[PDB]
RNA sequence: GUUAAUUCCGAUAACGAACGAGACUCUGGCAUGCUAACUAGUUACGCGACCCCGGUCGGCGUAACUUCUUAGAGGGACAAGUGGCGUUCAGCCACCCGAGAUUGAGCAAUAACAGGUCUGUGAUGCCCUUAGAUGUCCGGGGCUGCACGCGCGCUACACUGACUGGCUCAGCGUGUGCCUACCCUACGCCGGCAGGCGCGGGUAACCCGUUGAACCCCAUUCGUGAUGGGGAUCGGGGAUUGCAAUUAUUCCCCAUGAACGAGGAAUUCCCAGUAAGUGCGGGUCAUAAGCUUGCGUUGAUUAAGUCCCUGCCCUUUGUACACA
């Protein structure tokens, strides 16, 4: 009934609000980026990992079923 | 440190039951501190053995239900420690001390019960068990045929059922099980 | 000189009243005696059906035979051997001598 | 230093690999890239570097317990055979994937047939397993 | 209708149609002299604090 | 149900008549005074005898019975 | 990267049967059939081609060499147990088809089962289980 | 020096583990490998508990080493647990006074008490007419 | 009055008794107390291999020991001690101490069904055939047949998950046949695999085996898509047993990829290692587990009450019922 046409590839715009706003929000996970951004789960997966490498976002608690990233620290 | 415990992380004190009814049968201080929400047992033999178990286990007891989850105490230990850090990372207090104020605001006073249906107020050990039992299986729907993940869904109900924002599974049977009881009394 | 005796029998109490006796018969002529080994048992589970047609409720049998061996090691020749074992010995015990 | 004991066996297989990658000798068969592991599997492996990755998780296992066969690689690298309709079993793993090993362990001398058959591991090969398990204990702390 | 606070001082028996009630013999903390008789749902020990919505329904004795 | 039957009760009855001076006060010294003046063919039912015989120990320095 | 690539490529029609870009390139070509999951694997494997990215950024001229693998599988040495048709019934080649010559290559062995009038034939002319299942309790939707 | 050996043993539902005490150094390990590093490492506090909730002062004097064998993942942990704790309590026992050994032991009675006495909880046997040891089959009417 | 109990106490025209229940047999659990172990291990000695005195090794031979392995004799638990309730009798609740302060199964009374079995019998009354046999044996088919309904079951409907790797653990057992022509397996090669070929071990605490089980744990891919869920249907090929597989005996590979989005009326089983999940032995087996019988792993929510329903056991009552 209800079909889920998520977004394969990031947008000009898409990259640049995840660029932005994303290290605002106080939790990043892909369960909920792939459902905020109208993502694909393997885009939010994919999207994580160069914003550790980049540093704005930190990583705590990593698993296989399950990864969490935050903002940077606040000083 | 033989004098405190940790859970994991979190403080063994500074857990405050807000409701003077559900202190005694809430277990999460000075005396049922663990490292983990696993143990060995042997809390379901007597009738009022049930209420010194520490509530961490009690939740983590009463996840694995609906099948195919049923007997894995190992993986829903993990289902719990990682949403400890969800609740730490959207409010960013105590998650011992959300999960206390869930099962008050999530625990109906009275139910109806047939005997025309009469209203009769529910014990304090009933309250607590039946506030677990609604924010449980709201996860188990939240996660169900959904992309948001069963770790995120424990943390989402049990804060909103904390604040009451009658957005969890758990406020909103709460709600109606005491407005029928409300009705036919 | 490195004789093994098995010792098996069906009843518990016919393998032990046996297993001692031949303690008391080598320890009279007082040679070298090792204890009797104390072997895991072997039983026999059989499960049937009690109905002789296939009609009624499903009910099942426990026909059981528990088989316990014992080994006592002595180290003599053959000749003092053959003369203790013929000596008080029961059909429920069957007895078999290794003289390697 | 340390034994492998007090090395984690999770990040072991690819550090063991990653001595295979140096020496790059271990004379491959022709289908590695194209092989079913076994006949529980249905797929292919997603690491394309299965078989040193394998090899070097079998040096890991000789070196516990000697002695081990053809058919004792099999069964411990077998699995649930999820039969579909049917009840799942326990499986068996495909016997020349592990037989290849074994012969690729013996092309490059990292392990001897221990009498009364079987594969051991040889000392040498004990060795310079030491080194990466102290590599591995030095970069944790 | 505040919310009030009553406290098990005694337990008098199982009640309902499955047994499924206890009616228990009920003191309030708000004060100890009035006191009323409810039927609990639930098993219930001696020296434990109910929450009724109202105090001035009372449960009849079997 | 932790009730004694009659075969436990009547054997315990004979034992207190006869035996007055043998008989103590704890478990376990009457257990093994009953073992030898009795033949009991099963430690379970030695235990339950010398047991209601405990009981009713308390019974005999209280007053009489029946 | 991360970013979307130029040259999009949503819709891949290919040998007749769309191929989306949405999928992965691992499992997009399971469309077609005649492959599957396990065959479309080891066709990334006989060219080196990456298989982690999608199927809507792989460029033009190296899809003709994954096409090409597909109906002629024996020149880049696939091995004879990888294909559907086995020792074929006319000209026994050892050969994959590839959704198009697939039916065509499924309706002659069935009427050349009912010339023949053998059993497993005659099973299919009813449109009865011709693997010998149980038609007493199952096989009810399909037949009112 | 002496040989201050002591060798106990911890039972589980099937799972097994002796721990072999020693005078020697503050070292802890299990089937050579030590009490850190075990998978599931779902339970990883749960081997610390005889080793925070007692110190590690305690186990400085003393090394273990246990040998562990059947039943199954859980109950190997469980098996070791409670074998270490009662490793100490023995140690303590037999070569200084109890004074020491009994306020280490009411620590390990106040937290939990299968540390020292093993629960005898074990699967019964399964009866005819039914898949489990209680639960039936589907009885079927008419 | 009490109990799981016609279990006892106590009354008493009833007394003395008998079967049954209980008692009794097996199993579980606690004893660094006894006996014992070179087909079981532990601890020490001496080496070997490796790493920087120490640490590991199912790598090697020795002396002590039963803590871990086994089975034998004994012991231990009795409402025994305490606080209450109770005629203070029968007994009941809670607590200390203690591995247990109700483990599970076996056996099971009088009478009855016209319950089922003559297709278990060289168990059989009576009736029937008996030479062109309803007797023996051989070839093929069938009992599986398919517009439909019903019963016991296995697999799913997924993200608590599917997939790919790596990590890591069990106990019941069983195994070479009087006829019998047919065993379980180590190890070394060939093939992706099914499987094929060589040598040995084990009549079994010896070999499988230290039973390298699933489950579990860790790390990728997928991204809510009837999707890498799901595997029904079906095509092509390759192997085993058998004299013989087509109506596909089974096993292996590729391919086809249906319904099914948590299931109405109604209904089944269960409260402690229990349910549920999950695998392993045995039976039928030449070829063989969706069944059944046991074992083992992970492992709970709920309840410690009731006659509301379904029923069962006594007492009173009424009956025009007595194949009730």
């Amino acid at each position: 009934r209800d079909k889920l046409n998520n977004l394969v590839l990031f947008d000009k715009a898409t990259y640049d609000k995840l660029c932005k706003e994303v290290p605002n929000y106080k939790l990043i996970t892909p369960a909920v980026v792939s459902e905020r951004l109208k993502i694909r789960g393997s885009l939010a997966r994919a999207a994580l990992q160069e914003l550790l490498s980049k540093g704005l976002i930190k990583l705590v608690s990593k698993h296989r079923a399950q990864v969490i990233y935050t903002r940077n620290t606040k000083g | 440190t033989p004098d405190i415990k940790l859970f994991g992380k979190w403080s063994t004190d500074d857990v405050q039951i807000n409701d003077i009814s559900l202190q005694d049968y809430i277990a999460v201080k000075e005396k049922y501190a663990k490292y983990l929400p696993h143990s060995a047992g042997r809390y379901a033999a007597k009738r009022f053995r049930k209420a010194q178990c520490p509530i961490v286990e009690r939740l983590t007891n009463s996840m694995m239900m609906h099948g195919r989850n049923n007997g894995k105490k190992l993986m829903t230990v993990r289902i719990v420690k990682h949403a400890f850090e969800i609740i730490h990372l959207l409010t960013g207090e105590n998650p011992l001390q959300v999960l206390v104020n869930a099962i008050i605001n999530s625990g109906p006073r009275e139910d109806s019960t047939r005997i025309r249906r009469q209203a009769v107020d529910v014990s304090p050990l009933r309250r607590v068990n039946q506030a677990i039992w609604l924010l449980c299986t709201g996860a188990r729907e939240a996660a169900f045929r959904n992309i948001k993940t069963i770790a995120e869904c424990l943390a989402d109900e049990l804060i909103n059922a904390a604040k009451g924002s009658s957005n969890s599974y758990a406020i909103k049977k709460k709600d109606e099980l005491e407005r029928v009881a409300k009705s036919n009394r | 000189h490195r004789i093994r005796i098995t010792l098996t029998s069906r009843n518990v109490k016919s393998l032990e009243k046996v297993c001692a006796d031949l303690i008391r018969g080598a320890k009279e002529k007082n040679l070298k005696v090792k204890g009797p080994v104390r072997m895991p048992t072997k039983t026999l589970r059989i499960t049937t059906r009690k109905t002789p047609c296939g009609e009624g409720s499903k009910t099942w049998d426990r026909f059981q035979m528990r088989i316990h061996k014992r080994l006592i090691d002595l180290h003599s020749p053959s000749e003092i051997v053959k003369q203790i074992t013929s000596i008080s010995i029961e059909p429920g015990v069957e007895v078999e001598v290794t003289i390697a | 230093g340390v034994t492998v004991k007090d090395v984690n066996q999770q990040e072991f297989v690819r550090a063991l690999a990653a001595f295979l990658k140096k020496s790059g000798k271990l004379k491959v068969p022709e289908w590695v890239d194209t092989v079913k592991l076994a006949k529980h599997k249905e797929l292919a492996p997603y690491d394309e570097n299965w078989f040193y990755t394998r090899a070097a998780s079998t040096a890991r296992h000789l070196y516990l317990r000697g002695g081990a066969g053809v058919g004792s690689m099999t069964k411990i690298y077998g699995g649930r055979q999820r039969n579909g309709v049917m009840p799942s079993h326990f499986s068996r793993g495909s016997k020349s994937v592990a037989r290849r090993v074994l012969q690729a362990l013996e092309g490059l001398k990292m392990v001897e047939k221990d009498q009364d058959g079987g594969r051991k591991l040889t000392p040498q090969g004990q060795r310079d397993l030491d080194r990466i398990a102290g590599q591995v204990a030095a970069a944790k702390k | 209708q505040p919310i009030k606070l009553a406290r098990v001082t005694k337990v008098l028996g199982r009640t309902g149609s499955q047994g499924q009630c206890t009616q228990v013999r009920v003191e309030f903390m708000d004060d100890t002299s009035r006191s009323i008789i409810r039927n609990v749902k639930g098993p219930v020990r001696e020296g434990d604090v109910l929450t009724l919505l109202e105090s001035e329904r009372e449960a009849r004795r079997l | 149900g932790r009730v004694r039957t009659k075969t436990v009760k009547k054997a315990a009855r004979v034992i207190i008549e006869k035996y007055y001076t043998r008989l103590g006060n704890d478990f376990h010294t009457n257990k093994r005074v009953c073992e030898e003046i009795a033949i009991i063919p099963s430690k379970k039912l030695r235990n339950k005898i010398a047991g209601y015989v405990t009981h009713l120990m308390k019974r005999i320095q209280r007053g009489p019975v029946r | 990267s991360l970013v979307i690539p130029e040259k999009f490529q949503h819709i891949l029609r290919v040998l007749n049967t769309n191929i989306d870009g949405r999928r992965k390139i691992a499992f997009a070509i399971t469309a077609i059939k005649g492959v599957g999951r396990r065959y479309a694997h080891v066709v990334l494997r006989k060219a080196d081609i990456d298989l982690t990215k999608r199927a809507g950024e792989l460029t033009e001229d190296e899809v003709e060499r994954v096409i090409t693998i597909m109906q002629n599988p024996r020149q880049y040495k696939i091995p004879d147990w990888f294909l559907n048709r086995q020792k074929d019934v006319k000209d026994g080649k050892y050969s994959q088809v590839l959704a198009n010559g697939l039916d065509n290559k499924l309706r002659e062995d069935l009427e050349r089962l009912k010339k023949i009038r053998a059993h497993r034939g005659l099973r299919h002319f009813w449109g009865l289980r011709v693997r010998g299942q149980h038609t007493k309790t199952t096989g009810r939707r399909g037949r009112t | 020096g002496p040989l201050q050996s002591v060798q106990v043993f911890g039972r589980k539902k099937t799972a097994t583990a002796v721990a072999h005490c020693k005078r020697g150094n503050g070292l802890i390990k299990v089937n050579g490998r030590p009490l850190e590093m075990i998978e599931p490492r779902t339970l990883q506090y749960k081997l610390l508990e005889p080793v925070l909730l007692l110190g590690k002062e305690r186990f400085a004097g003393v090394d273990i080493r246990v040998r562990v064998k059947g039943g199954g993942h859980v109950a190997q942990i469980y098996a070791i647990r409670q074998s270490i704790s009662k490793a100490l309590v023995a140690y303590y026992q037999k070569y200084v006074d109890e004074a020491s050994k009994k306020e280490i032991k009411d620590i390990l009675i106040q937290y939990d008490r299968t540390l020292l006495v093993a629960d005898p909880r074990r699967c019964e046997s399964k009866k005819f007419g039914g898949p489990g040891a209680r639960a039936r089959y589907q009885k079927s009417y008419r």
